[PDB]
């Protein structure tokens, strides 16, 4: 997965997330064309794997032809009320992608951290099944003993949680920020 | 330098594919044609993550019309696919029988038509370049290069490319894309009608079933990206988000920030240890409410799932959830109440 965020001169913005599914997609190159392959079948439920221990299949996101699959990308765009673009934000990373787009806007929108650091903060992430929440390794693990005193059972992030790319307006025009993680870096005029 | 910008702002997952959406920009390009182009980079800088062999959603807004809409790219499954053609992980995983109708290329066609000033070979151009040339492999690629090392190395049409003297390539090592070259050549002189109904098709149904997959001319010739003049939205004080709604996380999104928007988060949230520690509690809880009601979310145009979406925008539902949020303890997953049917 990749994510993508645009804002124009004229004010007009585009957030776009893209995938193959997983790293390399399929794993099926094609010799002549070069095209790699996607691998997003895997993004169905099925009624006879067994996914996760104690988890059951999802019947709404079984296959059925001419179907997409149940996806965790959402791009997004903030508008304010006199229509002009707040934010561009969305991100890469699985199942991780919607609580990290949330943390971004979170972030930047409600704790006042500038569209950097919401990109760089310490992330975290519980997707109920299965049954733990992941931190990244340098959260402020006041955090971590806030979580586990509340009976969270905590791990850490072997990588990192995420890639998010996005852009906020600010008095000084449209501040960008590109995922470290990643290693991406933006650029404008 | 800063990232600040005046005008005009590209953030990419990789720094030349920025600026190339950025020149796009500067030539006079819409936000659209912008994308594209770096979506185009994208998917050779970061190969393992995106490109033409995958699909994609694009959120649009125009500052003129105030509008937002949607662009629904994203694969579907071929016409010959049925709910037990899997029985492991390893099936829905690897080769041709996981791979789904590519919308990639319908998906750009269709935002370029709607949006585009550039001409459309115009936006092809500087990756083409890239392809031929080489360029060095990022931090990103590297990573996932040393990540499925395995994989790559004993298969010899991927290591063709991805690897140096059978080893999978390192970050300041040169990676050429020659193949993919030509067929972004292709792309930008024949349009999206090469890919889907043209002089790629017949090669791309091959390379598929060779490695034991199923889709077929007819299932590429069908494939239409759609347009979605509403797309999802909530309120948030003065402002209003626009994402996609199922089968993307839109309404999961929705969910988590209706939940939390209660609690009125502010500066003071994060200021000390005890609110902040309290404050990252109940981000988690409101993820356990909100992953609860993502089970019942699919394909709307084979599931009914019009009331679960209505719910998972709905303050006050939202509220309810956050009622039950207990500020000294998370719970077991019964209490979010998961649901696999209606
Ligand atoms: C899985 O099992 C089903 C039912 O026997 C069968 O139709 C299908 O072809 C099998 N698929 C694979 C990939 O083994
Ligand atoms: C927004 O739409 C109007 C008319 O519908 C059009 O004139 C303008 O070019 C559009 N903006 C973009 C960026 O496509
Ligand atoms: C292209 O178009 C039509 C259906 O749209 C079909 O009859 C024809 O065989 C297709 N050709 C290729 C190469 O896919
Ligand atoms: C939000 O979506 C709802 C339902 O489709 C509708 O009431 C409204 O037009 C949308 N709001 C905006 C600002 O587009
Ligand atoms: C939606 O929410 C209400 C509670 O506010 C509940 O009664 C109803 O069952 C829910 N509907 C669906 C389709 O889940
Ligand atoms: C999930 O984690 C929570 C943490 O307290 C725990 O209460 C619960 O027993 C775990 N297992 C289940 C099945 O909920
Ligand atoms: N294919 C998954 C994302 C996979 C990933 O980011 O690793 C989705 O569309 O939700
Ligand atoms: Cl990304
Ligand atoms: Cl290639
Ligand atoms: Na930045």
């Amino acid at each position: 997965t990749a994510h993508l965020s645009v804002v124009a001169e004229d004010g007009s913005a585009v957030s776009a997330t893209s995938t193959i599914n997983l790293y390399f997609g399929s794993k099926v190159r094609s010799p002549v064309s070069g095209i790699l392959f996607n691998n997003e079948m895997d993004d169905f439920s099925s009624p006879s794997i067994t996914n996760e221990f104690g988890v059951p299949p999802s019947p709404a996101n079984f296959i059925q032809p001419g179907k997409q699959p149940l996806s965790s990308m959402c791009p997004t765009i903030m508008v304010g009320q006199d229509g002009q673009v707040r934010m561009v934000v969305g991100a890469a990373g699985g199942t991780q992608i919607t609580t990290a787009t949330a943390l971004a806007i979170i972030y930047n929108l409600w704790f006042g951290y500038d569209v950097k650091r919401a990109v760089e903060e310490p992330r975290l992430h519980n997707q109920l099944l299965p049954n733990v929440t992941t931190v990244e390794r340098n959260i402020d693990q006041a955090v971590t003993a806030a979580l586990e005193t509340r009976h969270h059972h905590t791990q850490i992030a072997s990588t990192f949680i995420a890639v998010v790319q996005a852009i906020v307006r600010t008095a000084g025009g449209w501040a960008a920020a590109s995922d470290s993680r990643k290693g991406g870096e933006p650029a404008g005029y | 330098d800063n990232h600040v910008y005046t005008r005009a702002a590209v953030a990419a997952d990789a720094k030349q594919c920025s600026k190339i959406g950025r020149d796009a920009l500067r030539d006079g390009g819409s936000a659209v044609d912008a994308a594209i182009a770096a979506l185009l980079c994208v998917g050779l800088m970061n190969a393992h993550s995106m490109g033409i062999g995958g699909g994609l959603f694009l959120t649009i807004y125009n500052s003129t019309t105030r509008k937002a809409e949607v662009i629904n790219a994203r694969e579907v499954a071929p016409r010959l696919a049925f709910a037990t053609m899997f029985n492991s992980s390893e099936q829905s995983q690897k080769g041709g029988l996981s791979v789904a109708v590519p919308g990639e290329i319908r998906g750009y066609e269709l935002a370029h038509q709607r949006h585009g000033r550039l001409p459309w070979a115009r936006l092809f151009q500087p990756s083409i370049q890239l392809a031929r040339q080489g360029f060095p492999v990022g931090k990103g690629l590297a990573a996932a290069l040393e990540n499925k090392r395995t994989v790559i190395e004993q298969q010899p049409v991927l290591c063709e490319v991805f690897c140096r003297d059978r080893k999978v390539l390192r970050e300041g090592e040169r990676l050429t894309l020659p193949q993919l070259a030509d067929t972004y050549e292709t792309l930008a002189i024949e349009g999206a009608q090469a890919f889907y109904n043209g002089s790629l098709t017949a090669q791309i149904v091959k390379d598929i079933q060779a490695a034991g997959g199923i889709v077929t001319a007819e299932d590429l010739n069908n494939y239409r990206a759609e347009l979605i003049e509403h797309p999802l939205n909530i309120s948030l004080g003065d402002a209003v988000l626009y994402m996609p709604s199922a089968p993307l996380s839109g309404p999961v999104l929705a969910l988590i920030l209706n939940i939390l928007k209660g609690y009125n988060f502010s500066r003071e949230s994060v200021e000390s240890p005890e609110q902040k520690g309290l404050t990252y509690h109940r981000i988690v809880e409101a993820f356990r409410f909100a992953y609860a009601k993502r089970t019942l979310l699919g394909d709307p145009k084979f599931v009914d799932v019009t009331e679960v979406v209505r719910n998972m925008t709905s303050e006050f539902f939202a509220a309810q959830l956050r009622a039950q949020i207990s500020d000294d303890t998370t719970h077991p997953i019964s209490y979010y109440k998961p649901e696999f049917y209606t």
